[PDB]
């Protein structure tokens, strides 16, 4: 048909359960490549011994369920979809 | 894995002009640097032109070899996903196979990618 | 079938009502073993 990329949006997210980790083989681990950029050191607290900073953070991973072929989708490469509509890693900071 | 496709190569008389196009494609990639290479029969690989964004994150910065210093002009179109090489006053010594080398970063990591290259023959 | 663990996640959470206390016998109490680690005394 011809609604274009909207089709894609359906096709991927139709039965997609965002609770299960996106791997066809459960034994296969999902690798998250991360990136940290220091924007500013906001404040150091010498008394309470606590540092407050601002970071630009980048997360890259592989969603094995959200894969498709560019063809028969009008040669679409990438698609912008809501963050909270897909599985997301729970990476945090210990400090 | 980003794929590169060269095009525009052909036969031209000396002193003529020819425009080469290199089209990149893939899934998730970031072209950090794009170089043009040429290889004459028997001769080594020669660096022709390159392009990379400046320290200021707006205007680009080109890099030319002493050989093609004045004749060649490398440009790009992010919208058309294609990097161009404008060859003016082609010499018979400029005759070679022109590849394009893209230093790109993917989910796998930072790596170099090469195209199939196009034949550029300058003869009378 | 072969969607793997995706099946499991469904099979468990299909009719799972998260409002009722997870016990087959309502007389059976749910015992919660807890653990505490002191990371920092922020302020007194
Ligand atoms: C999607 O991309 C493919 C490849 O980039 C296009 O196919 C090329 O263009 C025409 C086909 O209409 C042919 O002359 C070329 O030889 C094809 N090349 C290859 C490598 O297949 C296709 O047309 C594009 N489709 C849309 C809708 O954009
Ligand atoms: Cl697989
Ligand atoms: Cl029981």
């Amino acid at each position: 048909t011809q609604p274009a990329l909207l089709r894609l949006s359906d096709h991927l997210l139709a039965n997609y359960k965002k609770g299960v980790r996106p791997v066809r083989d459960w034994r296969k681990p999902t690798t998250v490549s991360i990136d940290v950029i220091m924007y500013a050191i906001l404040n150091v607290d010498e008394k309470n011994q606590v540092l407050t900073t601002y970071i630009w953070y980048r997360q890259y991973w592989t969603d094995e369920f959200l894969q498709w072929t560019p063809e028969d989708f009008d040669n679409v490469t990438k698609l912008s979809i809501p963050t909270d509509s897909i599985w997301v890693p729970d990476i945090l900071i210990n400090e | 894995d980003v794929q590169l496709v060269e095009s525009g190569g052909g036969l031209v008389q000396p002193g003529g002009s020819l425009r080469l196009s290199c089209a990149y494609s893939g899934s998730l990639f970031s072209i950090l640097r794009m170089d043009w290479y040429r290889q004459a029969p028997g001769k080594e690989r020669e660096l022709v032109a390159g392009i990379t964004r400046d320290a200021a994150g707006y205007a680009d910065s080109t890099n030319y070899a002493d050989s093609v210093k004045g004749r060649f002009t490398i440009s790009r179109d992010s919208a058309k996903n294609t990097v161009y090489l404008q060859m003016n006053s082609l010499k018979p010594e400029d005759t070679a196979v022109y590849y394009c080398n893209a230093d790109a970063r993917t989910i796998t990591g930072r790596a170099d990618y090469w195209g199939q290259g196009t034949q550029v023959t300058v003869s009378s």
